């Protein structure tokens, strides 16, 4: 058995199942890495958790998600969460805390939502 | 974005708001909801308490306590202030 | 140059080394062996060959300390050591008796055993430091007596100690070892301090020689050599180099003086081929011996004759090895 | 708090590791000599350090970044640090006892007197005290806010490790002779003394 999680990530109606397991640095969505994504502008939002707490991260780990349902816009905005949520997910079973914590600083400090999905509920004021 | 709460604690100045998390992690943050720090789970065998929370009036402190028979300390940085043990 | 003829004695494992010393009159090499074997052999730099050896049953050995150069005891009497509570008298008058010396009061029990001693110059002193004050006690009376005070508080058995150069009763020293502190004490009147001043122990916790004094070089774990005169200790009590050299890239496990104070020895065991001469005042290094170039071991022990031209050179496989200089 | 263990080794390079799980986190190279003391704060912002090359770094501990540095006339063997009030004390090899305060990044008390090296110096938890051991049988008090020396123990068996408990009640002696710890009590139900240096031979 490998060091391994598994969480998700949702947006307006897409579904997005994480599988964070060991490895040596494997990212792919669906069958396919982050680079050949198409929006292809959309591509820098999900390049983001590589970037906003340094690059390197991922030489211990294998990255695999797969999204059901959604638009297209919708389909980015659902990983992108999965994937900060499921890197300190690693950092919440094995690796210590502060370093998590530091991982977090580094998310909410930018955080478009990373951690959290989205839920509308209105009322009349 | 996680935590049902039954802790809370304010500024006098309207601005920053701390919260007992649904566990011993103690969160802080401003009215634009940026988290500041968010504080450790409670040691202390003699499972998880966070009853009580309170922001010091000088503005430079928080006190926490739960119900595993000690009392904790903090700043407005990340650290421990003290931990005091009944 | 003159290239001498190969050393032939050697220990049938590979063992170290107890003490080196000459004979002050004649060409004589004394070998202290740590299986009880206490042997001298002549030695011309062409000869090799068992003057005598001495093994006491009912006695082993820890130590070796070539007894006092002038009394009149240079030539008769050689006082050595083992684990227990007394040390030995062996005589070339050979009779060879056992003079029993545990005959110190109430605080012969308080050490290891006698495994560091040093005889003073004319044998009505004899210093030996605890972990710690020292001893002083006749080689001839066996009877305490005095000792001074050296209190220390980081005194771990130290090393090596030496009555300088300027003479016993001008002062003596104590090298307080894991730091390598100095002090200055008087023979003239027991519980006075001369001076007491810092050498460092931050480098330096090897083996230091006393010159004349006219030089004092201490030596580093690093390869750097520094050179400290005795008026270097007066106020303020950090010594100044006035030239501070490398020479190994590696540790410094030896060092030695002439009987001018005016040549320096260095060597060490880590690393095989590695010697070093220097010369004073000029600052020089001898370019021309010791190199790498020729068999040099990991040297465990190396000393200087009396007259300070031949040079004996111990490694860890047992060949000693002399040379005129 | 435990989570970190700082290591200084002889070559200068002091390491941050972390105490659950051994692992390499950070490592520092400013001293080109072996590293004697090693210290933080307890709101573990400020780092410092003491090495034979004179050198006292003074380091970020959220950051790698160089805060500071201070050169001083003797290499430093020992640092000893109170935490509580950000100061530590350094025994040097001129025989004088450097305490500083570490917000300013300053050398701001010196104590002189001791003719003997020093192995052994703790701070007393109210930080008013250090009292020290040296190799000259003095294990002398020194009161900080007259900067004096206030009194002098002169012993037979000198003190290998003199420790203040946390609590201000006793002290904690490892003598040169005898395997035992001799423990000495500060009185602590009065003072108003002043009293003054050398006595009794």
């Amino acid at each position: 058995a490998v060091p391994s999680v598994q969480t998700f990530g949702k947006k307006k109606s897409a579904t997005a199942v994480a599988h964070v397991k060991a490895g040596k640095g494997l990212i792919k969505v669906n069958g396919s890495p982050i680079t050949l994504v198409e929006p292809e502008i959309l591509r820098f939002k999900v390049y983001e958790p590589l970037l906003l707490v340094g690059l390197d991260k991922f030489s211990n780990i294998d990255i695999r998600v797969r999204v059901t349902g959604g638009g297209h816009v919708s389909q980015v905005y659902a990983i992108r969460q999965a994937i900060a949520k499921g890197l300190v997910a690693y950092h919440q079973k094995y690796v210590d805390e502060q370093s998590k914590n530091e991982l977090k600083k580094a998310f909410t400090s930018y955080d478009r939502t990373l951690l959290i999905a989205d839920s509308r509920r209105p009322e009349p004021k | 974005v996680y935590s049902d709460v039954l802790a809370l604690s304010m500024r006098p100045d309207g601005k920053e708001v701390a919260v007992s998390t649904l566990k011993g992690q103690i969160s802080i943050f401003n009215i634009e909801d940026a988290k500041q720090v968010g504080n450790i789970d409670c040691r202390k065998d003699i499972s998880k308490f966070f009853t009580t929370i309170h922001y010091s009036f000088d503005g430079m402190a928080i006190v926490a306590g739960g119900n595993n028979n000690s009392i904790c300390l903090y700043d407005v940085p990340n650290e421990v202030l003290l931990k005091r043990f009944i | 140059i003159v290239r001498l003829k190969d050393a032939n004695a050697s220990h049938p494992s590979h063992s170290a080394i107890q003490s080196l010393s000459f004979h002050p009159s004649k060409p004589l090499l004394l070998t202290g062996g740590y299986d009880k074997t206490l042997r001298i052999y002549h030695i011309d730099g062409k000869t090799n060959h068992l003057v005598t050896s001495l093994h006491l049953v009912g006695s082993p050995i820890q130590t070796c300390t070539f007894y006092t150069s002038l009394s009149n005891q240079n030539q008769q009497n050689i006082f050595t050591a083992g684990r227990r509570r007394y040390m030995h008298s062996w005589d070339l008058s050979q009779t060879a008796k056992i003079e029993k010396f545990s005959r110190l009061y109430g605080h012969e029990s308080t050490q290891r055993s006698f495994e560091n001693f040093k005889v003073a110059h004319l044998q009505n002193s004899q210093t030996n430091s605890v972990h710690g004050w020292i001893n002083i006690l006749h080689s001839t009376s066996g009877l305490w007596l005095m000792g001074c005070k050296i209190e220390g508080v980081i005194t771990d058995f130290c090393i090596d100690y030496q009555p300088i150069s300027r003479g016993k009763f001008r002062t003596i020293l104590i090298a307080v070892n894991a730091y390598g502190e100095v002090w200055e004490f008087d023979l003239n009147k027991n519980g006075h301090v001369i001076r007491r001043w810092k050498d460092q122990g931050g480098v330096g916790i090897t083996k230091i020689q006393v010159g004349g004094n006219r030089w004092l070089a201490v030596g580093s774990e690093s390869g750097f050599v520094n050179l400290y005169d005795r008026n270097n200790a007066m106020t303020s009590s950090t010594p100044t180099p006035v030239a501070a050299l490398d020479q190994l890239t590696t540790t410094i496990s030896n060092l030695q003086f002439s009987p001018d104070g005016q040549i320096l020895c260095m060597a060490s065991r880590a690393v095989k081929d590695a010697l070093r001469l220097v010369h004073l005042p000029s600052c020089s290094v001898f370019s021309n011996w010791p190199t790498s170039g020729t068999p040099l071991g990991k040297v465990t022990s190396v000393a200087f004759s009396p007259s300070g031209g031949l040079l004996a050179v111990g490694n860890e496989q047992g060949k000693v090895r002399l040379w005129k200089l | 708090c435990g989570n970190f263990g700082f290591i200084g080794s002889s070559n200068g390079s002091i390491t941050i590791y972390n105490m659950q799980s051994g692992i390499l986190r950070k490592k520092y190279k400013l001293h080109k000599r072996a590293v004697t003391g090693i210290s933080l704060d307890g709101m573990n912002r400020k780092m410092v350090s003491c090495g034979l090359d004179g050198i006292v770094g003074f380091y970020d501990f959220n950051k790698s970044t160089l805060l500071g540095k201070l050169k001083l006339d003797a290499p430093i063997t020992a640092m000893v640090y109170h935490r509580s009030s950000d100061l530590f004390a350094l025994a040097l090899d001129d025989l004088s006892i450097v305490v500083i305060d570490a917000v300013t990044q300053r050398v701001v008390r010196q104590l002189w007197g001791h003719s003997n090296r020093i192995t052994a110096f703790d701070f007393s938890p109210e930080g008013r005290w250090i009292v020290s051991a040296s190799l000259d049988s003095t294990i002398r008090t020194w009161d900080l806010p007259t900067g004096g020396c206030i009194d002098g123990i002169i012993v037979d068996n000198v003190a290998t490790n003199v420790k203040f408990s946390p609590n201000g009640d006793l002290l904690a002696t490892t003598h040169v002779t005898g395997n035992g710890i001799c423990i000495w009590t500060n009185r602590a139900q009065f003072k108003t003394v002043s009293t003054r240096t050398i006595d009794e031979s």
